[PDB]
């Protein structure tokens, strides 16, 4: 009882989850197949008992207003947790809005999301799990490289002599 | 074709090498300097890499420094890594265009950062002599000619052996269009060699 | 009545990759991170808690590919195990 988060019965439960996904950008490449992520995540969260709110094609101020709107929902009082799915282009410290460009930034910092949903600004979700899923790049560099392999064949993973 | 197509082609080949481990790029660079005094080893490595890139099958290992280079371009299962073998194959073809003296000089020159300075001189010669099809003269900045600029300077011999007429006084380089193919190869060579010591 | 509480607690973030690096997405099926996250959820939500699901997703990306990603767990302020109890 003390090691797990308490789960409310599915009776008078109003679990809410939020999906924010941007597909078309004025200066950034179109995120082809983003609808597959939206439909997949929304269906999974529905199977988990969450009523999914989906908002698409938003600016950084649009994302901020919708997140504050989502956090002020009275349904969280009769909920036990929430999910936050964010899918767009991304920078190192933030997620990109529709109008984002290197000259004209339109970025919502991930730190802003924690401020919106913490115990200070979101009373409905106090002591309740807040899960954030971020499908976005965090840079422009490749995440792989080539290195050496043990000269020894597959027979000897670990062997003495 | 122009110099811009040459740069993009060589830069793209050097781009895939940036993902190689630092020790492996140094092993390739040192062992290239070793086989640079051994033309049969360069010819054998070209054939092995060319056969492996075309067929996609196992590459028969080679001995000596040529094999040390091949270790850095193959998987455990024996196939070539196309992203890694192709730029090395491109470098070997450019070195094969060079003369034996130019190859021997490059073997001595990989050990330093003077290689970087030498690259931009050849680049400047190709840009300043454009249009390539006309004989022309090129003036060089004194900051690039080193402390002693004469026929005993190693950079002098590298450019002179490409078929360029050199002199001490400005203009120092006489561009002969018959030198285009070897000079370009030297540029491509100096580029890929410099990108490995980075 | 007045009670004391933390400002930030009970958070967990699951990023699709490590900082400074790219996250990949298939034009025909969506993002690789999102797809396996759903698959690992439907396969293990009945018996594993939230962290274990995330850890199994990260394990699915362990073997390096030509376009590799390593999903990262970040800013985790969870104090207990998060079991969802699907279907109840």
């Amino acid at each position: 009882t003390q090691e797990i988060y308490p789960i409310k019965e599915a009776n008078g439960r109003t679990r809410k989850a939020l999906i924010i996904c941007n597909t078309e950008f004025k200066h950034l490449s179109l995120r082809y197949g983003a609808n597959f992520d939206i439909i997949g995540m929304k269906g999974l969260l529905e199977d988990l008992g969450y009523d999914v709110v989906v908002k698409e094609e938003l600016t950084a101020e649009g994302m901020e207003s919708e997140m504050k709107d989502f956090a002020a929902l009275s349904e969280h009082q009769t909920s036990d947790s929430t999910f936050l799915v964010l899918m767009s282009h991304g920078t190192l410290h933030g997620i990109c809005g529709t109008m984002h460009s290197e000259k004209t930034p339109d970025v919502l910092q991930y730190d802003t999301i924690y401020q919106i949903f913490n115990n200070c600004h979101c009373p409905g979700l106090r002591d309740k799990p807040k899960v954030i899923i971020v499908q976005a790049a965090r840079g422009g560099n490749s995440g792989e490289m080539w290195i050496r392999e043990s000269s020894k064949p597959q027979l000897c993973r670990g062997v003495d002599l | 074709a122009d110099f811009q197509g040459l740069y993009a082609e060589v830069k793209a080949c050097s781009s895939e090498l940036e993902s190689l481990e630092m020790e492996l790029r140094q092993q390739i660079l040192v062992n290239i300097g070793k086989i640079l005094q051994d033309q049969p080893s360069m010819e054998a490595l070209e054939a092995s890499l060319g056969q492996g890139l075309c067929s996609g099958g196992q590459v028969e290992p080679l001995d000596g420094p040529a094999g040390c280079i091949l270790e850095c371009l193959v998987l455990d299962s024996g196939e070539l890594v196309p992203e890694l073998a192709a730029p090395i194959f491109y470098l070997l073809g450019a070195l094969a265009v060079l003369s034996e003296t130019q190859q021997q000089l490059l073997a001595k020159a990989l050990e330093t950062t003077v290689l970087s300075k030498q690259l931009e001189l050849v680049k400047h010669v190709l840009e300043q002599s454009t249009p390539w099809q006309e004989q022309s003269s090129v003036s060089l900045p004194t900051v690039l000619l080193g402390d002693c600029w004469d026929e005993k300077n190693p950079t002098w011999v590298l450019l002179e052996e490409c078929g360029l007429r050199l002199q001490v006084e400005s203009p120092q380089v006489h561009w002969e269009p018959t030198s285009l193919i070897p000079t370009s190869a030297l540029y491509a060579s100096l580029f890929l060699l410099s990108s490995l010591g980075q | 009545a007045v009670k004391l509480s933390h400002v930030e607690k009970d958070f967990i973030a699951f990023y699709s990759t490590t900082p400074h690096h790219l996250s990949y997405r298939d034009k025909t099926g969506g993002s690789y991170f999102i797809t396996r996250l759903i698959s690992c959820f439907r396969k293990h939500a009945c018996s594993c808690h939230l962290f274990d699901i995330f850890l199994k997703v990260q394990q699915s990306f362990e073997k390096a590919s030509i376009h590799s990603q390593m999903p990262t767990i970040d800013r985790a302020t969870l104090t207990r195990y998060f079991y969802l109890f699907p279907g109840n």
